[PDB]
């Protein structure tokens, strides 16, 4: 291998690759810690996260440290307590890494035969994985645990605005757990990103926490099945591109869930999402010419013509005007004025609560539809409205980041193959 | 609709195994 | 079904209970955070339930609750409830008293 | 055996089967010369040279065919509109047939030289093989070709024994082929000026046969014989390749931009007339000094002849056309048949609005009726869009001077709005679209389609310099003719 | 010294043959005099004029990096329309020999285009040269035709057409995007065949070379024919259905399908130089005139052509002293 | 053998004039659904409301259009991001009504030219071939999914895609530079880069193969070193052919990510008023007369008239 | 805003996030000053 | 602002003389 | 001819090209702060892009006439 | 070894007013604007 | 294997013949080459004159001529 597939080379250097990992792991953390510090630098606690370009501080707020009712900072030394334990945890990663790439035995192999592993071998590794698979359903039962106990999460559909609040009774039920799976990927129905409440959230991390220690004490204890190892190519190039295929979808689900879900992403922090911005447009629309004494029942009056009430294919009652494309938005402001058969007449008037128009009124100012690339403003803009959605630069940077390692899917998974096969 | 829906189903159902069991009729 | 008309019962008796009591007594003021309370319980256990959603009863409670926990939550608590909203907050509970049954 | 690309090849070691490939080549341009003529006559139109003109119908030759003289016909009329009085041998069929006859010629020619390729002539005697003195044959017809130029500028531009060429006024107004007086100043060189074709085809007729007498007595050097590779056919064409797409370019610049050898009566006038108001600027410098000698403004309007109006008019604009706008410039808009005369707007109040003329650019363009400061007085609202400044509610009038419509005033919204839009093109005109069942959308005057197809044609042979020049100089690497040298 | 069978005495033009078509790192030949001095001089004039001259008084525009702007945005513009087709000699009647004022005047673009235009004709000559000393087929500068096609018909023939060097495009990032769009505004370029045949050519030009450059790194032997060529025809006949028999006429088709694509696009430039439209499907528009109802894609297109034109024009054009008031812009609204 | 065995070794057949494969298995039902969806929507199909209001547009032929403006509607904006099969419309002439080809025809598409690349890892692997064609290929796939999907998505509603049309791709582009202003977006630009060096690389190596071709490859490295000053260029003609391949596969790469980006509204770069005098008084730019022509494309594109 | 107690270290927690690219330009440049490239 | 600040950009760009080490590779080419 | 490899150790290269490159930096740096710029390439300053009497964008109206025209307009 | 040559005199004329573009621009980032 | 004989083949054979022969040396190429620099130079007269950059007092350079 040349310099540049110099990496390359430590395929085989078992405490070469080990010390190499953990020292991008410790640039990891060492990442999240230093701009954790940054944002909370530069974080103003009087004005919205989304309208500063925060997107940590959103993350750690969702958890429920130092926020109150309608998402108001209550004090912000946990988000620097973080940021300073995952720089100090870096450091030490770092160390390690450091440590292990050239101080450390070379091959794990002979001193070690615990450490030691060969791509080849089929049980070492697999108990390999089983260890990092107990790791990770740990973490997940990590966060239930702070779920339920020791505190709790922001719940945004809490009535008045949502606040912290403590899950109490997870939806553990299999069938609602394992339907959100099944769940077409369209309109409407989001897959796993249609969904709507903690509960769920908290049930389904549960039972993906139980299932991963599960699993992960499986494949310790058992060695790979005939047809297992017959049906996969066993060799690191082929592991590298199944986790390549694994977590460029994983990039694209982050992605779509970042765009389009407001539960797990509340749109106290984050911003509103896409969706959001129009119908809280239109609903500010509506309440203002209700306000100005005008028939919002038949949209601007004219019962032909929809702009702010409109049946929806099915026969719902929904915003008019192009927000008709967003009328499966779900909203904390907007399901109370929800009744069976859509947005409910009755609900419409004498039943908008002041909070709820000025939540829509500060969404319909900050239109994630509006972003020039850290210049902001909707469509053809000029100058000001300085406002660029931390939800676009999520979305957009995971998908190229998915797409990317997909890309790498392909790449690595045909050169496994084929070297495999011996071409 | 319901016949359609039936055919449409069936016909995807069909080629999905096949193809299914296409990579898994001795291909590693 | 699933044993929603108890709950709502309940949660429409605490709500008129707490509305009964004198704006001076401090017993208002535990009341009120007991009501919230069982506000946030009932809506998180009832808002995920589509059969439930099918009510219309449900519809209505949850949009007073929904505005007296907005009150709560801004300018409320020793605040007193505007006579407008008071009263159709009232109009929607009675509705959900009646709609029960 | 050659591919496709390539048969013609087979007659570049034969110079008698390259004349008679030649010649094949000039039969076929000069028969269609006489059918183009042919067909033209038998679709022209010579009842109204005024509005109806010769370069309004799409002529093509027609327009070559008068600027060198022929300007009767056999069917009893004029290019003037008048009546023929003995036309003569050379009129535009006498033209048309003899081109024909040549072809017919050149073809029995052509086939003679063709089955007859084998002659005494074309071998020389020193080595017996095929072989060509091209720089002789190069001063031969170099000297030729000058003395034709001489003869042509000295005796029919200038008229001591041809009929002279087409002269015209500054404005297109009174033009007829008369004979010119060779300017031999620095007015000359002015492109405008007729004489100075008669001067310059004279000293170049001079020069080129001074030069074919240099280059026919005077063999070449080695070195440049050498460098220039003057022993193979191929240079020679690659050559002329280069001679053919530069005059093309220049030819093409000369009809695009206009010239004394264009004539805007034969060719059709030029955007940059319209652009800069040419016949605009003189129609109002007339109409002024008509009203400073009293008058009045309908008979200073009426004193504007027609024809001058006429090309004051985006329709006759070469730029306004279409690729696949096919036919004539009467096959889109309809013929003229009259003029209306000058359209002067007045608001209610009393000041008088010009309508802002559509540049060449746009197709649309928004009417907009302006004051003698250039504010926006009145204008036409985009489509079903409010109004705050419409004719209607400003109160728009226009008044008709000259023309058909001379002294009438119409205040009715709708015919002042389709006035004023019919105006923005320039002098309003009346055209008949039934004759011809016109669409409507504007065509491309004869000018046009000669400058867009001559440029493409010297755009092309720029390519074809640098194939056929790379062929001449890596003549080692590829396959093709044979080359000689001595001394 | 022995040229030909016979032989003569060495010259002047010998010694400098031999000195200028000589071994080097830089080979300058006789078409250097002509490629070196006019391109470095493009590109010495190009960088200057993006890096201090200025365009207030030729577009009414900020185009150079002392007025704020970055490298997107400079760019060296052309004279204004009052000019016309003048070449703007530094010595001519406009500038009389004054270089501030030439710079002010936009003659620095003049400048850049023509040394420019020289310098592509010297390069040219350069391929001729080289291909001549190495005595190879000068297919290279054959291809290179096209290149020199284009910009004839885009920087040079199409302004000449024009009003004036004003409508030709301007040497900047912007200001090519602002000529892009223009062309799309007032001439309907999508539409136009020939700019559906260049489109069509440099699209399988990139297909081509990423079909070859896979084709090649997947078909190499295991260890100039470094790759098998049985096993890549088999390929691309059991998929496609196709395949390139022989690699001399893959090779000439990827020669040929860019040279010829854009080829057709100059073509397409000149007919636009001399404003002639193509493709303009009236019958579409008078149906959907006569029949509001009636709405094709082609009729979208030209209410969009006619909105940039009305809302380009203001200021793109500063020379027609034209303002629009609001009432006659074309809005969706209206319409 | 068995049936099974047969049809099997049938599939997997590589004598076969045409190789199907088994990821060409579900390729052909889907492509071969496309193309006829596809040939029956443009020859006559009803027009469709894209807008959503009940102003519909009508694309196809038979119904006054031709081959250069004719396409297949997208689905209506009513629908959105809805999945629309015939068997969830009212009627046949409603789904038609509504736009339901245009998402048949891209969902079975998608589907086929994704199992098309699977096909081209397939059969490269099966003939021993390396495989990076598939990986090649990658990039106008991963454009086609950009521009008929995802940019609905990151939109909201499949009326926003490319309509299956020449004049309708010409729309989109028109109101995509509109919206967006991709062309001053970083992205854009690195595709243009990337085919504008696809052909000039393509042009320059066809042209030094057939000079070199004759009746050597180190004669045209000495001439393309004597042209331009690279002496070294490349090791071989590996890294050359290497370098060729991915010149434009990236350049496809990245544009297609800026299309995404711009699905999810991220735009590019605009400098509208970035050039202020000493007053205050905004001086233009070329940029401002971009802005001005997206206006013009913005204004006339919002048919907001019913 | 960090709080009092750290407030002067403002300028470091500015620079901490950009310190990742500076390890992989450290990186390019000692593969460079090995010079295998 | 200051020309001081002009002195410490020359002495940094003084160093980018090493411009023979681009274009070395492109002479090391034997050609001949 | 002679290799790059020896000039970049040489004491003559690294003392005239270590004189020389700065100045050529300074006299830059010069020409552009002393506002010499400006004046040579005509760039107008950012406070007299408006001058008195012209509150709009210039625009040359005739070609031949076109010097003065532009010192007019430049404001002299 | 000619102190001029040919490749001497292309470097000059591309480095020479290279660096002075280079310390303008910068010059030219510092303008209070 | 001759060809066919002609009068005019006879005729005409001086001019066809004498064909390859070339002056020794460079011959006149100077005086050519000061030709080409004059044609040259009244090609860009001529221009100019037709692009107004070379406006004489003579010369009118419009229509009106
Ligand atoms: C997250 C980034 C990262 C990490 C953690 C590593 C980690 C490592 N690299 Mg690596 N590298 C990287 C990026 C990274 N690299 C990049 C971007 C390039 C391209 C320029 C390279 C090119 C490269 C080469 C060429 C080599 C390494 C080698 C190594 C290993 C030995 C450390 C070393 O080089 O010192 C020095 C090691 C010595 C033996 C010298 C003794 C003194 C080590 C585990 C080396 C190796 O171990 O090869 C097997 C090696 O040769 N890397
Ligand atoms: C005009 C004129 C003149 C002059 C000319 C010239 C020749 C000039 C020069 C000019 C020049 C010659 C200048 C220079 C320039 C350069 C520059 C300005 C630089 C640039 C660079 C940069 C910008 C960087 C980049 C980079 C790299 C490469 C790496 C990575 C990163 C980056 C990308 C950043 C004369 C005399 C004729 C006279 C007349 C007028
Ligand atoms: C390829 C040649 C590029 C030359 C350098 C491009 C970068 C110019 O730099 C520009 O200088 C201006 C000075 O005011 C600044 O306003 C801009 O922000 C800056 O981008």
């Amino acid at each position: 291998f040349a310099w540049w597939s110099g990496n390359a080379r430590l395929i085989n250097l078992s405490g070469k690759l080990l010390g190499a990992h953990v020292a991008h792991a410790g640039l990891i953390v060492f990442w999240a810690g230093a701009m954790n510090l940054f944002e909370v630098s530069h974080f103003v606690p009087e004005k919205p996260m989304y309208e500063q370009g925060l997107i940590l501080l959103p993350h750690i707020a969702t958890l429920g440290y130092g926020v109150g009712p309608g998402g108001e900072i209550i004090d912000t030394f946990p988000y620097f307590v973080s940021g300073v334990l995952h720089l100090i945890s870096s450091a030490v990663l770092g160390f390690g890494g450091v440590y292990h790439s050239l101080i450390g035995p070379e091959t794990l192999e002979e001193s070690y035969p615990f450490f030691g592993y060969v791509w080849k071998d089929k049980n070492k590794m697999t108990n390999i994985l089983g260890y990092h698979l107990i790791m990770l359903g740990l973490g997940a039962w990590l966060l239930v645990w702070k779920a339920m106990y020791f505190g709790g999460v922001y719940d945004t559909w809490a009535p008045g605005g949502g606040d912290v609040r403590v899950i109490t009774n997870p939806t553990t039920n299999a069938a609602v757990i394992f339907g959100y799976l099944v769940k077409s990927p369209f309109g409407g129905d989001g897959w796993i990103c249609s969904v709507d409440n903690m509960e769920d959230i908290i049930g389904g991390h549960i039972w993906i926490g139980t299932l991963e220690i599960l699993g992960g004490i499986w494949h310790i204890y058992t060695t790979p099945w005939p047809w297992a190892r017959r049906a996969f190519v066993w060799s690191g190039e082929a592991y590298l591109s199944y986790s390549l295929g694994a977590i460029g979808v994983m990039g694209f689900i982050a992605c779509c869930m970042s765009w389009f879900n407001n539960t797990a992403y509340p749109s106290e922090f984050y911003g509103p999402t896409g969706p959001e911005a129009s119908q809280s447009q239109a609903f500010t629309f509506l309440v203002r010419d209700q306000r100005l004494g005008a028939n919002v029942a038949s949209a601007q009056g004219p019962t032909g013509l929809g702009k702010y009430l409109m049946r929806s294919p099915t026969g719902e009652i929904i915003f008019g005007g192009e927000t008709m494309r967003f009328w499966d938005f779900r909203g904390p402001w907007l399901e109370p004025l929800r009744g069976p058969n859509g947005l409910d007449l009755n609900k419409l008037k004498n039943d908008i609560q002041p909070w709820q128009e000025r939540r829509a009124a500060e969404y319909m100012t900050h239109a994630p539809l509006g972003s020039l690339n850290s210049v902001g403003g909707v469509a053809t803009e000029i100058n000001a409205v300085n406002f660029v959605s931390p939800r676009s630069w999520l979305a957009c940077s995971h998908f190229c980041l998915g797409f990317f390692f997909f890309i790498g899917h392909l790449w690595h998974a045909g050169r496994a193959r084929a070297a495999a096969a011996g071409f | 609709m319901l016949t359609l829906k039936i055919f449409v189903y069936t016909v995807v159902t069909f080629f999905v195994c096949l193809f299914i069991f296409g990579f898994l009729s001795n291909d590693p | 079904f699933d044993t929603y008309t108890a709950e709502t019962s309940a949660i429409l008796d605490k709500v008129k209970v707490t509305l009964a009591l004198d704006k001076d007594d401090p017993a208002k003021e535990d009341s009120v955070k007991g009501l919230r309370k069982d506000i946030n319980n009932w809506v998180a256990k009832y808002r995920r339930e589509p059969k439930v959603s099918g009510k219309p009863s449900f519809g209505n409670t949850y949009s007073a609750l929904n505005a007296l926990a907005g009150h709560f939550n801004s300018f409320g608590a020793t605040a007193p409830i505007p006579k407008k909203r008071l009263e159709r907050l009232q109009k929607e509970l009675d509705d959900a008293t009646l709609l029960l049954t | 055996g050659l591919p496709w690309y390539r048969v013609h090849t087979v007659v570049i070691n034969d110079p008698g089967r390259l004349i008679s490939v030649h010649l094949m080549h000039t039969a076929l341009v000069s028969g269609w010369a006489g059918s183009m003529a042919l067909f033209e006559i038998s679709v022209f139109d010579p009842s109204d040279p005024v509005l109806n003109p010769m370069w309004r119908q799409g002529m093509f030759v027609l327009p070559f065919m008068t600027r060198l003289g022929i300007t009767q016909s056999w069917g009893g009329w004029t290019i003037s509109g008048e009546t023929a009085t003995n036309p003569g041998i050379w009129s535009y069929e006498g033209v048309a047939a003899a081109h024909i006859i040549l072809s017919g010629a050149l073809f029995l020619a052509s086939v003679w030289h063709w089955t007859y390729w084998d002659l005494e002539l074309f071998r020389d005697p020193r080595t017996g093989k095929t072989a060509l003195d091209l720089p002789k044959i190069f001063g031969i017809h170099l000297f030729l070709s000058g003395l034709l130029c001489f003869g042509f500028g000295a005796f029919h531009v200038t008229g001591v024994f041809g009929p002279g060429i087409w002269v015209s006024d500054p404005y297109g107004l009174t033009g007829r082929v008369q004979p010119v007086a060779p300017s031999w100043g620095a007015d000359g060189f002015d492109p405008y000026n007729p004489g100075g074709i008669a001067s310059h085809h004279i000293a170049a007729g001079i020069l080129g046969v001074l030069a074919g007498l240099f280059h026919l007595c005077v063999r070449p050097s080695i070195r440049l014989y050498f460098g220039l590779s003057m022993g193979s056919i191929e240079t020679v064409l690659s050559s002329s390749i280069a001679a053919v797409f530069w005059a093309a370019f220049v030819v093409a610049g000369t009809m695009w931009y206009g010239s004394a050898a264009t004539p805007i009566e034969l060719f059709g006038p030029t955007r940059y007339q319209w652009d800069q108001g040419f016949f605009q600027q003189e129609i109002q410098k007339r109409v002024q000094a008509s009203l400073a000698e009293g008058a009045s403004l309908s008979d200073a309007w009426s004193r504007i002849p027609e024809k001058l109006a006429f090309y004051d008019y985006i329709g006759n604009n070469p730029a306004k056309g279409g690729l696949f706008r096919t036919g004539a410039m009467n096959s889109g808009d309809g013929i003229a048949v009259g003029w209306l005369g000058h359209a002067s707007f007045k608001d209610q109040e009393g000041r008088e609005l010009f309508v802002r003329r559509m540049p060449t650019f746009f197709e649309t363009f928004p009417v907009l009726l302006l004051d003698k400061d250039g504010i926006v007085r009145a204008d036409v609202p985009f489509r079903k869009a409010e109004s705050k400044y419409s004719i209607e509610q400003v109160g728009v009038s226009v008044t008709f001077y000259g023309g058909e419509l001379d002294g009438l005033t119409f205040t009715d919204p709708a015919t002042v709005k389709k006035y004023a839009r019919k105006a923005q093109l320039g002098e309003i005109f009346e055209f008949d679209r039934s004759t011809l069942q016109s669409d409507g959308v504007f065509r491309s005057s004869p000018r046009g389609w000669f400058t867009f197809g001559h440029v493409c044609f010297a755009l092309l042979f720029f390519f074809g310099h640098i194939w056929h020049g790379a062929r001449t100089i890596f003549r080692d690497v590829f396959a093709g003719i044979d080359d000689d040298i001595n001394d | 010294i022995a040229i030909g069978t016979y032989q003569e005495k060495r010259t002047w033009f010998d010694d400098a043959d031999d000195w200028l078509r000589q071994d080097r790192f830089v080979f300058v030949g006789w078409s250097g005099l002509l490629l070196f001095p006019c391109a470095y001089f493009a590109l010495g004039g190009w960088l200057t004029g993006t890096t201090f001259v200025t365009s207030w008084y030729t577009h009414g525009l900020a185009t150079s990096y002392l007025e704020g702007c970055n490298f997107l945005t400079a760019a060296v513009s052309t004279p204004a329309n009052s000019m016309a087709h003048s070449l703007l000699f530094v010595w001519g009647p406009e500038a009389q020999g004054d270089f501030t004022r030439w710079c002010q005047l936009g003659g620095l673009w003049a400048f850049v285009a023509l040394h420019g235009a020289f310098g592509l004709i010297g390069f040219m000559l350069r391929q001729f040269e080289i291909a001549r000393s190495v005595n190879l087929r000068p297919y290279n500068a054959i291809a290179f035709s096209a290149p020199i096609a284009v910009f004839v018909s885009v920087f040079l023939i199409y302004p000449l057409g024009q009003s004036g060097w004003f409508f030709a495009p301007s040497f900047g990032v912007a200001a090519i995007f602002r000529f892009i769009l223009f062309f799309q505004g007032f001439h309907n370029w999508t539409l136009n065949p020939f700019h559906m045949m260049g489109v069509a050519g440099v699209l399988g030009a990139a297909l081509l070379c990423a079909i070859h450059g896979a084709t090649v790194e997947n078909t190499l032997f295991e260890d100039e024919e470094t790759y098998s060529m049985v096993t890549a025809n088999r390929f691309w006949s059991q998929i496609f259905g196709v395949a390139f028999s022989n690699k001399r006429w893959l090779h000439f088709f990827m020669l040929l399908v860019p040279v010829t694509g854009l080829w057709m696009s100059a073509i397409g430039v000149v007919g636009l130089a001399l404003n002639l439209r193509a493709y303009d499907f009236v019958s579409q528009e008078i149906r959907a005139a006569e029949d509001p109802e009636f709405e094709t894609f082609y009729t979208k297109n030209i209410l969009l052509n006619e909105g940039i034109r009305a809302w380009m024009a203001a200021q793109d054009q500063p020379h027609e002293r034209l303002v629009f008031p609001e009432e006659v812009l074309p809005r969706g609204n209206a319409l | 053998s068995s049936l099974w065995a047969r049809f099997c070794e049938w599939i997997t057949s590589t004598e076969n004039r045409l190789y199907i494969g088994w990821f060409g298995v579900i390729m052909i039902p889907c492509l071969l659904t496309a193309t006829s969806v596809f040939i029956i929507a443009f020859i006559a199909a009803p027009p469709v409301d894209i807008d959503g209001i009940r102003e519909p547009v009508s694309g196809s032929l038979l119904y006054g259009n031709n081959i250069i403006t004719g396409a297949v509607i997208p689905t209506s904006n009513a629908i959105g991001l809805h999945f629309y099969p015939i068997w969830e419309a009212a009627s046949l002439d409603e789904w038609l009504y509504n736009g339901g080809p245009y998402q048949l025809i891209v969902c079975h598409f998608l589907l086929g030219v994704y199992c098309y690349m699977g096909r081209e890892w397939e059969l490269s692997f099966r003939l021993g071939m390396r495989p990076w064609i598939a990986v090649a290929y990658s990039a106008p796939v991963a454009a086609a999914s950009a521009v008929f999907l995802v940019y609905p998505i990151g939109q909201g509603s499949f009326s926003d895609g490319m309509p299956l049309g020449i004049s309708g791709t010409f729309n989109f582009m028109i109101v995509f530079q509109a919206e967006h202003n991709i062309l001053m977006h970083p992205f854009h630009m690195l595709g243009v880069a990337g085919v504008f060096g696809g052909s000039l690389f393509s042009a320059m190596h066809g042209s030094l193969v057939t000079s070199s071709l004759i009746r050597n490859i180190v004669a045209a490295h000495g001439y393309f070193g004597r042209l331009i000053f690279q002496y070294a260029s490349f090791n071989n003609s590996r890294s050359l052919h290497f370098f060729l391949a991915a010149w434009p596969v990236i350049g496809i790469w990245f544009t297609a990510l800026g299309l995404s980006t711009m699905a999810f509204n991220l735009n590019g770069f605009n400098f509208n008023q970035s050039v202020v005098d000493s007053q205050g008084r905004v001086l233009n730019t070329w940029a401002d007369i971009i802005n001005r022509a997206n206006l013009g494309m913005e204004v006339m594109h919002e048919r907001n008239a019913h | 805003k960090l709080p009092e107690a750290y407030a002067p270290f403002a300028p470091i927690v500015d620079v901490l996030p950009v310190i990742p690219v500076f390890f992989i330009l450290l990186a390019f440049v000692w593969q460079a000053a090995v010079s295998f490239r | 602002m200051n020309i001081e600040l002009a002195l410490t950009l020359v002495s940094l760009v003084l160093v980018v003389s090493a411009g023979p080490l681009v274009v070395v590779l492109l002479s090391a080419r034997g050609g001949n | 001819e002679r290799p790059f490899s020896d000039i970049l150790t040489s004491i003559r290269y690294w003392v005239i090209h270590s004189i020389t490159v700065p100045a050529l930096f300074i006299a830059g740096w010069l020409f552009v702060s002393t506002g010499l710029a400006y004046d040579v390439f005509g760039t107008p300053r950012p406070n007299e892009y408006f001058t008195e009497d012209r509150q709009e964008a210039p625009l040359i109206t005739d070609r031949f006439n076109a010097l003065e025209q532009v010192k007019k307009l430049s404001g002299n | 070894y000619p102190i001029f040559t040919v490749r001497w005199l292309a470097i000059h004329g591309i480095a020479v007013p290279t660096i002075f573009f280079l310390g303008a621009i910068t010059a030219m980032q510092f303008i209070q604007r | 294997e001759p060809g066919l004989v002609t009068p005019l083949g006879t005729l005409l054979r001086p001019l066809n013949s004498e064909a390859g022969k070339v002056l020794p040396g460079w011959g006149t190429t100077v005086l050519m080459a000061v030709f080409i620099l004059l044609f040259a130079a009244f090609l860009l007269i001529i221009l100019e004159i037709y692009n107004s950059s070379l406006i004489l007092d003579d010369v009118s350079m419009s229509w009106e001529t």
